[PDB]
């Protein structure tokens, strides 16, 4: 594994931890969070997450000035939390999200909810059910992945609550798409298996109606995080966006955890299922077995004949990357380079990077990766014939001529690549033909045996 | 009179920032406030002072490594979110630079980490030259000196140039602290620091332009057929040097005042360089600004040909919109100096009534001009909230807004269509041509078949389903007379998609020439 | 209207008439038809259809031979009939598909069948359930369209019979993908409505299993056909494929027929639901105003950006060119261009293409077109932005630079095109959002404004 050597970015690969603690809340029924900092810390994060889904998702700022900075910015959480609260009256969970600022001056933000409920919640807004958390998110450690990991801990952490035993089971998706959560609670619903879902994210979609207005939003209540508490058990999809919460509630409720694998590609969709038959009791049923011979089916008809020794480099979220690679090796094509875009310490020891790193033999893991990573190998003469990314890598796409698939987030550049899965079968034959169909249009932009097109 | 709104009522401070036009009223009735500090918690729209200085005014130059001294956060969030082009292969857009501090550096200090991401990019990029510093919340806080470490990296090789831009996020109430800070910076450390090779008979400088969609690039195919010299552009397709050069110009071409009056000020107060304001929308506004500078040069017979040109060219185009277009309504919500270049101008030759402007981060100066171009009625917000433009849309009943990507995503699951204030749809809207572009934009958007499709109720009972299909054009001609509709002047638009490849590859042929001559 | 001047074919858009009766035929369950000529016009077909489905269907043939033209061919189709139902002892239905030089030579296949069924069924195969039929397919004349309007009138016709009444309606897809079925059948659950599917095509999509094998076939089944004769009301999609056998239960059963329109984009499915809503007294649900407003949501977000003023040419099978066509126009796009590629003498009385005629302005319409139609205006200088077409123009596309969208059939030069739909709000959201993204793989292609697939 290659890390990094140079210490500055050149075309970072992720964001900021509070860009990812900010992702988090947005897939939270009745949550605005607050960001306690700068406005662009807030209103960037906003416009990204725009770029991403075409929609408008509302978080708020604590707006900190110069004079924020200087004498001490609690004031501003505090007015923040009633602006917010007044003026949105449908409002039960306020995070409040530090940012590299008021981490940096040391805001007691964990003090200041104390005060708040103590005094401004049962004063100015009585008998309101309002939950107030902190998420500590200083942008100079980790990424937005750990930003996320971290507030998905946080959720859980607040809410969950013993009671009555669940035959529910905790699902913790990880960042995905609502595409993904779609193909999953499918999964779910022909296994018979009912889980508590973090997050619900279909509704990120939303619908332009005739006349009742209807906004995006999140789906996933208070009582579904609360209920964690009472699973069966926990699996978390993503060993670096939600293992955190997954082995909180092992060592808090005794909820056991089975973290990974990411269900990306065929057989690790079998080894998700085998696993949610494992917790739950309940059989892998016929119906699963016909739609993976669907999947199976498209797969053969392009495999041999269009994606063996296909030379692919691959960067998304680690974990989807990690699996797309994975998958890509499984599909005989050959990746070449893996863009692991943070200084987490967990990708060395990860036991999927270990087998890549036996079994891979031309493949090259960057890890603490920028697009600059990508490009400047490109130029010294790496050959590739496909990319597996998000939108933000797409210049070196154009520029030098390698067709892009666009996977993570953000996939700006696209249309609609939120509602497709890539997790489970449904996502591999979306994933495996997406790739089959970029490449035969750059066969054709090309004229690169475009000829061949006709009786595969 | 002063609007105060439903939704922000629990914050009084509020009411002062909206006003509403009315007749025997002027400038010194009534004005909203501005330039002050955010409301926590208002969901505004402002941004940070280092979006105002990097992300809005530095960036845009094209043969420089824009690197931001602090975590890779602020990087990666300016990237890829801007529309200004360059013909330097858009370097300003590809490549993003930061130091990536991490927690050690914000413990111990990150001037060494600084040096040495400066002397990584030098190397990684050896045709660039050029550099601007940005500070960021992180390093700013800490008291990283950038300045001492620019000098030491110049002197190390010898051959390149540093600038330095201290404008962190916090260091001010919105946008409008970078401008400022990055006007100020630019001027005191490097204007004056490089001589202009030629310097021709009528010399500019194009002040306050970002080169959106190639709106720059408009401007220089104009000033060059009246035989102007732009030496330098403030900062859309701007290069380094040129603009270390701005102390030669003869006089001072301010398009955008709410960004770059400062610099504009400070060269006409020191070089005593004039400061002439003009428009570069519209036909009218853009004529008239034509004809000013042609004027100060004394070349009036050359702006003149351009401007009748340019009208037999795309005035019955423009007018075939215009006709379709009288009487929508729509709301001006830029952030900045849109919101005053465009109020007038809309409304005179487009048809559409103005009901509403706002800016994010204007001064009482861009206020005072909107409130005066604005008609009555106007309702003219500061520093909106997204609860304020929800209100503001069920009392107005726009038919159009113009307004930023996610304030348009948000109004259009209100029923409202859109078109991006901020970074054009099918631009440059800058022009003659640009005009009648941004024209079919607005009729595009108003009479799509989609939106009164998605208005239709199919569970209803007596629901007016159709088969078949219908056109914008089928649409907007329920709208004019017989005269208007079978008229054989106005036609629709004839241009290209990209209508700058064409305008781009004259502004470089007279390049071509000019140099011939002069290297003669 | 333009009438094709040239009366040679250079590069033809359909195929002939015995081809689209063996399309029709592969639909039903339990039934193999016999084309009744030269091996080529079966082998052909299969391996047509193959390039289309990725999939292998049995279709014989009678092998027709030089002795057999020049003498009678009588005795083949009886030989055939005898070594398929031996050797296949499944199959229910037989179809005999007669071709150019059968139908040249004057071999009387209808009179043939009686005999058969007096002979050789009831003798070498007592007891056993064989339908047998005869489809007269002269390849001069018409085309695939005309091919598969008539067997389907031809099955309808064989089975079709009075019985009790039944709730079901008829519902007479025309050529469509398994994609499309799905789609549609969703539509009719959603409504709550039953219906007799003519013809169920989902099961062309047949998986890869891990022990039973399990190959492609049709579901329509003859007690499908049966109950045609029996329902509230047919609706016919396409008014060129399948008109004629929805005119024929109507002049037969008097069972109400509407004809069309083919729901491509959002307002031809809204009528195509009206038209269900009238005909079965079901109310169109919340649930498809929500669906139709997901589709439209998309649509948004990329039509007067990207899609306004595109300039479009358009060639499929005649309704669903048309109502892409349509559909584009509803876009805002420019349709210029749009081919039906046969003979037939309904296009100009279409009253779609009446209204294509009156409102869409530089829109230009070549019946009995072929491919040089399209190339020959273009190297005449007709600009084209996109392209909607199947995969026999795609060299148009690749050396003129005009990108495409595969719509219709055959599409063989991309991957699971048959498993998306056109029809339906799904198939408008992705009809549009493909368009869409063909676009935008273009302008990077191309670098044209490639900058600006960011804050869209
Ligand atoms: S890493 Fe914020 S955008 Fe920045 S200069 Fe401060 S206001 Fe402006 Fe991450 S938390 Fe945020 S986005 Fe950066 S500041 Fe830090
Ligand atoms: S055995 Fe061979 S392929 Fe067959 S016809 Fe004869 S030469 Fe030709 Fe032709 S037009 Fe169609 S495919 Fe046939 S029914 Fe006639």
């Amino acid at each position: 594994v290659t890390q990094k050597a140079r210490e500055g970015t050149i075309n970072p690969i992720f964001t900021c931890q509070p860009a990812g603690a900010q992702f988090a809340s947005i897939g939270i029924k009745d949550c605005i969070g607050i960001v306690h900092g700068g406005q662009g810390c807030v209103m960037f994060v906003r416009l990204l997450i725009s770029q991403h889904m075409k929609e408008s998702f509302e978080i708020a700022s604590s707006s900190v000035h110069e004079d924020g900075a200087v004498f001490g910015a609690l004031d501003r959480v505090e007015t923040a939390v009633e602006v917010l609260l007044t003026r949105y009256p449908d409002v039960k969970v306020v995070p409040i999200i530090t940012t590299c600022s008021t981490e940096i001056i040391g805001d007691d933000v964990d003090g200041l909810l104390s005060k708040l409920e103590d005094e401004l919640l049962p004063t100015k807004f009585p008998g309101r059910e309002v939950h107030l958390l902190t998420v500590h998110c200083p942008s100079f450690v980790g990424s937005m992945i750990t930003g996320y990991d971290k507030a998905v801990h946080d959720f859980v952490k607040k809410f969950a609550t013993k009671d009555e035993p669940s035959d529910k089971i905790n699902l913790i998706t990880g960042w995905v798409n609502p595409g993904d959560v779609k193909e999953l609670k499918h999964l779910l619903e022909v296994m018979e298996v009912k889980a508590n879902v973090l997050f619900e994210v279909e509704s990120f979609d939303s619908p332009l109606m005739p006349d009742l207005e209807h906004h995006s939003h999140g789906s996933t209540t208070i009582e579904d995080l609360r209920d964690t508490a009472n699973a069966k058990g926990t699996i978390a999809l993503n060993r670096y966006e939600g293992m955190k919460a997954a082995d909180y509630l092992k060592k808090k409720f005794k909820v056991p955890a089975v973290i990974g694998p990411t269900p990306v590609g065929i057989r690790n969709t079998d080894a998700f299922l085998k696993a949610v038959s494992e917790m739950t009791g309940q059989p892998i049923p016929a119906q699963l077995v016909k739609e993976r011979g669907l999947a199976l089916d498209a797969i053969a008809d392009i495999g041999h004949m269009f994606l063996a020794d296909k030379r692919v480099a691959i960067y998304a979220n680690p974990d989807l990357a990690i699996g797309l690679t994975e998958f890509c090796l499984d599909l005989e094509m050959k990746p070449k380079l893996l863009l692991l875009g943070d200084d987490n310490s967990g990708y060395v020891k990860d036991p999927r990077v270990l087998a890549l790193q036996e079994n891979a033999p031309d493949l090259e893991i960057v890890t603490n990766a920028d697009f600059w990573d990508l490009e400047s190998r490109i130029q010294q003469g790496l050959e590739l014939d496909l990319i597996l990314g998000h939108s933000k890598g797409r210049f070196i796409s154009i520029d030098y001529k390698v067709p892009m698939v666009r996977v993570g987030f953000p996939t700006y550049d696209r249309a609609g690549m939120y509602r497709h899965p890539v997790l489970g079968y449904g996502g591999a034959m979306f994933l495996a033909e997406t790739m089959a169909n970029t490449l035969f249009a750059d066969m054709e932009a090309k004229k690169n045996k475009e000829w061949i097109l006709n009786v595969w | 009179p002063y609007h105060e709104f439903e939704v922000s009522k629990c914050i009084p401070e509020r009411r002062e920032h909206a006003v509403m036009k009315a007749a025997g009223e002027d400038l010194t009735s009534c004005l909203p406030k501005g330039y002050l500090n955010t409301i926590p918690g208002t969901i505004s729209e402002r941004g940070c002072a280092y979006c105002g200085a990097k992300h809005v005014i530095g960036t845009p130059m094209k043969d420089v490594i824009h690197i931001s001294h602090g975590p890779n956060g602020c990087t990666y969030d300016t990237w890829q979110t801007k529309r200004y082009i360059s013909d330097n292969d858009n370097f300003q857009l590809k490549y993003t630079f930061a130091t990536d501090v991490k927690e050690k550096h914000v413990v111990f200090g990150a001037e060494g980490l600084l040096k040495k991401s400066m002397h990584e990019a030098f190397d990684a990029f050896p045709n660039i030259k050029r550099m601007t510093v940005y500070q960021t919340c992180t390093t700013a806080l800490i008291g990283d000196d950038v300045d001492a470490i620019a000098k030491e990296v110049m002197e190390e090789r010898g051959d390149v140039d540093v600038f330095v831009c201290n404008s962190p996020g916090f260091a001010g109430p919105s946008q409008s602290g970078g401008h400022h800070k990055i006007n100020i910076a630019w001027l005191n450390q490097k204007v004056g620091t490089v001589e202009p090779d030629y310097l021709g008979e009528h010399v500019i400088n194009y002040v306050g332009e970002y080169n959106i969609q190639g709106d720059q690039e408009v401007m220089i195919d104009y000033f060059n057929r009246m035989g102007i010299q732009v030496l330098s552009t403030f900062t859309g397709n701007g290069s380094y040097d040129s603009l270390r050069m701005m102390h030669r110009a003869h006089l001072n071409v301010l398009e955008c005042a709410r960004s770059a009056e400062y610099i504009c000020d400070e060269l006409r107060a020191r070089y005593g360089i004039p400061r002439l304001d003009i428009d570069g929308f519209g036909f009218e506004p853009l004529a008239n600004s034509l004809r000013k500078v042609a004027l100060f040069f004394g070349i009036e017979d050359k702006a003149e040909a351009i401007i009748a040109e340019e009208y037999a060219k795309w005035k019955p185009q423009l007018d075939w919109y215009k006709e379709r277009l009288k009487g929508k309504k729509v709301c001006l919500w830029p952030g900045g100096s849109k919101l005053w270049h465009w109020a007038h101008a809309i409304e005179e030759e487009m048809g559409l009534k103005v009901v509403s402007v706002y800016t994010k981060f204007g001064h009482q100066g861009d206020m005072e001009k909107g409130v005066s171009r604005c008609g009555e009625g106007a309702l003219a917000i500061d520093d909106p909230n997204e609860l304020e433009s929800v209100e503001a849309i069920e009392m107005l009943k726009p038919d159009i807004i113009f307004t930023g990507k996610r304030p348009g995503e948000f109004v259009k699951k209100h029923g409202v269509p859109y078109l991006n204030a901020h970074a054009y749809h099918n631009g440059p809207y800058k022009g003659f041509e640009g005009w009648v572009r941004f024209a079919r934009d607005i009729y595009n958007a108003i009479y799509s078949p989609m939106r009164q499709l998605a208005a239709l109720d199919i569970s209803a009972p007596d629901a007016a389903i159709t088969s078949g299909f219908r056109t914008a054009k089928m649409n907007a001609d329920l709208t004019v007379s017989d005269e208007v509709k079978f008229s054989e002047v106005l036609h629709e638009y004839t241009g290209k998609y990209d209508s700058i490849a064409e305008i781009r590859a004259r502004n470089q042929a007279y390049a071509a020439e000019q140099k011939a001559l002069r290297d003669a």
